[PDB]
RNA sequence: GAUGUUAGGAGGGCAAAUCCGCCGAAUUUAAGCAUAUAAUUAAGCGGAAGAAAAGAAAAUAACUAUGAUUCCUUUAGUAACGGCGAGUGAACAAGGACCAGCUCAAACGGUUAAUCCUUCGUUUGGUGCAAACCUUUCGACGGAAUUGUCGUU
RNA sequence: UAAAGCUAAAUAUAUGUAGGAGACCGAUAGCAAACAAGUACCGUGAGGGAAAGAUGAAAUAGUACUCAGGAAUGAGCAAU
RNA sequence: ACGGACCAAGGAGUCUAGCAAAUGUGCAAGUGUAUAUGAUUCUUUAAACAUUUUACGCAUAAUUAAUG
RNA sequence: GAGAACUUUGAAGACUGAAGUGGAGAAGGGUUUCUUGUCAACUGUGAUUGAACAAGAGUUAGCCGCUCCUAAGGGAUAGCUGAAAAGUGUUUAAAGGGGUCCCCGUCUCAAAAGGGAAACAGGUUGAUAUUCCUGUGCCAAUAGUAUUAUGAGUUAGAUGGUAACAUAUAUAUAAAUGAACUCCUUUACAUAGGCUUUACACUCGGGGUGCGUUUUCUUUGCACUUUACCU
RNA sequence: UUUGUUUUGUAGCAAUAGUAAUUCGUAAUUAUCCGAAGUGGUAAGGACUAUCCUUGAAAAAAGGAGGGAACGGCUUUGUGCUUUGCUACUCUUAAUACUUGUAUG
RNA sequence: UUAUCCAUUUAUAGGGAUGAAUU
């Protein structure tokens, strides 16, 4: 077999099992499947696992931006009521 | 291949926006740089 | 260049006019970046800093109305309530907290930790 | 039906949604544009990725005194929309792009 | 009982070190191994908070008796469990930290549900430059509720 | 005095943020990561996962000028 | 017989628990202030100091399966 | 060009030999395309070349696709399981459409080769073309009210033809009443075998044009002599 | 209105476009583009015939039929329906105008 | 038989004597 187990049958590799991951952004949905390996896009929660604890690390709540909950940090400190703006001059 | 996704498109254009040097000038005041062949964007 | 402070006296159809007129600028100016030209390429920043400021005045004057329309009247749109935590919107307000049954209020009147200075 | 007491979520602020000054960015040079402008009297417009043909027409009709009998477009892969827009027979585009600049 | 894009609201997801529930192994130890051990652990699933849980005795004692829970020092590697092998193993008392008690149900009040809530309001105040807040008692119009609200202990 | 319910404190904290300390480590150490590090890169994927600090006081002293060179460079009676 | 091409750096009896022996030290029928408190203790002080104006451990007695 | 066995042009000699290193596409790649530069590294020899490096540019659609349909299938709704996570999909549902209350009825995704509204030619760019240009069409929409015209029919719904069936030729065959409710058909189908018909290709002979051979021979050898969808 | 003869039309698209030529200028003119046939490689269609314990998808969408629901318009009177009086009507495409969110991709 | 269980359909007339079929 020229198609055999090793190079010949790489040759055959075209077409992917997964592409991007709404949600994700990691080339990891399964498209025939329709599921993120790295998500479970569909199912509504994250998919994280205790026994990978790399993987955790490396897509908490630190990793990107915190567009809102950065922005809430330090109001606590300040404790000012809401829609309340300094004196002016 | 020549029948792309919006989506796919753009991430490939974003690719492309990245690949580009460092503006020669602000040096005055890079690694990531991937090559089509060499390197795929694994999408 | 028209900061602030000139702007808030002013009435919302200006505001409104003196805005297209800057977004136009931009829009010249860019025109003048596309084509071969690096004359007034600085100039644009300036502009868009202008147009941002004119916004914003606008933006906080048409909140302030939103406002004097929704004074009072127990329910609000969720924009003009109290945006706060969730949790805290949530709970029960101090009050509520506090407010006790009959006899235990009762009980607190009656015998409240008192003061008492030992010796 | 619906009657709501108040409404839910009242955006006060003005309109984000894209105006002519936004949607439509500035016209392209390069010497394929020169060429078309010259030639068959259509402008390309670079423009918003979120343009359509309908919105982008509007927006040539309002910013020049342009009138556009087709407009096609296409996406760049620098993520900006290219519209070659066609001018009605009335006008000349060489005219119009002077006006412009 | 369905039905509603009815009016008003709530849940969903993220994060987890501590925390609460389940669910639940095996490597390992026993110089083998099967009960044991690992371990009521890891992983899995769910759920909270600045802490959680526990908590006001169907408790311990057998004393001259103590007196909610939690935690520390200890009791104690003890009583006990265990191919009584390997190994596992508390509790009370004692000394502290800290200390806080309570309300439903049931009993009672029918010369009358006194309760409670939604919507609409009304008019004294207080801090604020405004924004908002803060409280003040007064009715209506609705309902809820006698298949039980409120007071009394 | 079971078969209903609530409850602050002493207690815990390898998570996050912010402080402060050290008979700690000193770039093959210390976090995987002193640096555009969970980055590059590999894996279809679950995942795996680096290397890489130091000119000088000052580059607002980063190599002018001349000669030889196609140029890189080299040389200098030239220069910081 | 095996390992060693060369060089540089890294690179392996450690730390805790509890027991014992040895030796030092204190006090000695006692000893250890354990938690915790207290102070005119507060960069060091997370140490040091103190112990209320019969706690507990181990020892001071053994032996028995045991009431003892 | 500093420098040329492997850059470019010409002249030879060769090969690929229409089951092609030729034209088109899919998957995959992702700007590798294109021009102008250009040589530190890379282009396992050289290199001035390059799919390298740098600067810019480049992808135009009602008709080509996707978009719609359903297929093997997938994900869900109801429940029902299960500590949940998940596992099953009418099993005991009060599960949106069509007509003027009755009558139907899970939803959704799954084909860039199945089903399917409609496009052809020539020209044009450094790089795109059934996508731009010129020309010529085609398809589907096109709300109401009011005029206009166009033709039909009636003075409430044409005629012909024995029949098979035909007939609206108005700019354009537009119009031949039709509701509920039904019933068909198209969509819509295997493989083999030859037979036939047309187009395309190839070829032959003649006419016309040009080029080639010409010591000798050759009314000669070669090229071109074209015609699209649409009506 | 049907028969005879002739001249056109590459049936329209269409020669204005292509191709091969020929010149002339520093883009324009001209001449050409047409009379017979064979081969049966490829494709498609047709009518068939044969094989099967194999009989060879579905739906959107469209069409046809069956059926006979409903039925002119305007004006006047009474509580969408009934009565009374008059004759241009019901379709149908195309254009045009006007309000209704801006009524073509 | 009423629990339970199975089947059947649009939950379609209570028990006995090779056309059309709907308002
Ligand atoms: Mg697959
Ligand atoms: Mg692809
Ligand atoms: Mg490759
Ligand atoms: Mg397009
Ligand atoms: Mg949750
Ligand atoms: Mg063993
Ligand atoms: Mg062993
Ligand atoms: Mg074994
Ligand atoms: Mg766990
Ligand atoms: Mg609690
Ligand atoms: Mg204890
Ligand atoms: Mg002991
Ligand atoms: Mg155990
Ligand atoms: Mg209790
Ligand atoms: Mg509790
Ligand atoms: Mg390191
Ligand atoms: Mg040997
Ligand atoms: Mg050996
Ligand atoms: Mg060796
Ligand atoms: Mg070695
Ligand atoms: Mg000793
Ligand atoms: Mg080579
Ligand atoms: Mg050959
Ligand atoms: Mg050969
Ligand atoms: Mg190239
Ligand atoms: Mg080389
Ligand atoms: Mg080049
Ligand atoms: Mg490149
Ligand atoms: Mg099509
Ligand atoms: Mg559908
Ligand atoms: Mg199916
Ligand atoms: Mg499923
Ligand atoms: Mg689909
Ligand atoms: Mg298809
Ligand atoms: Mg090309
Ligand atoms: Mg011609
Ligand atoms: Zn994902």
């Amino acid at each position: 077999g020229k198609a055999g187990k090793g190079t010949g049958s790489f040759g055959k590799r075209n077409g992917k099992t997964h592409f991007l991951c709404l949600r994700c952004g990691k080339r990891s949905y399964h498209l025939q499947k329709k599921k993120c390996a790295s998500c479970g896009y569909p199912s509504a929660k994250k998919r994280r696992f205790n026994w990978s604890v790399k993987a955790k690390r490396r897509n908490t709540t630190g990793t990107g931006r915190c567009r809102y909950i950065k922005t809430l940090r330090r109001k606590l400190k300040n404790k000012f009521t809401e829609g309340s703006t300094p004196k002016p001059k | 291949g020549s029948i792309k996704r919006f989506r796919l498109k753009q991430r490939l254009g974003k690719c492309r926006r990245q690949n580009r040097p460092v503006p020669h000038w602000y040096r005055l005041k890079n690694t990531k740089r991937r090559h089509w062949r060499r390197t795929k964007l694994g999408l | 260049n028209v900061k602030a402070y000139e702007l808030r006296t002013l009435k919302k159809k200006e505001l409104l006019d003196k805005l297209d007129e800057l977004k136009k600028e931009l829009s010249g100016l860019r025109i003048s970046k596309a084509l071969g030209n690096s004359a007034k390429n600085s100039k644009i920043h300036g502009v868009r800093k202008n147009v941002a400021r004119v916004l914003t005045v606008y933006n906080q004057k048409r909140k302030m109305e939103l406002r004097q329309l929704y004074k009072n009247k127990k329910f609000k749109p969720y924009n003009l309530r109290k945006k706060l935590t969730k949790n805290k919107r949530l709970q029960l307000s101090p009050k509520q907290k506090a407010a006790m049954t009959l006899r235990q209020k009762k009980k607190v009147q009656n015998f409240p930790q008192r003061k008492y200075l030992v010796v | 039906a619906r009657n709501p007491k108040c409404p839910r979520i009242v955006k006060s602020c003005h309109s984000k949604t894209l105006d002519k000054y936004g949607l439509i960015k500035y016209p392209l040079t390069s010497e394929k544009a020169m060429k078309k402008i010259e030639e068959i009297n259509t402008l390309v417009f670079m423009c918003d990725k979120r343009a359509n043909k309908k919105n982008i027409k509007k927006s040539v009709k309002n910013l020049f005194g342009i009138e556009c009998d087709k407009v096609n477009v296409l996406n760049t892969l620098n993520g900006d929309k290219k519209a070659y827009v066609r001018l009605s027979g009335e006008h000349d585009a060489l005219e119009v792009a002077n006006k412009i600049g």
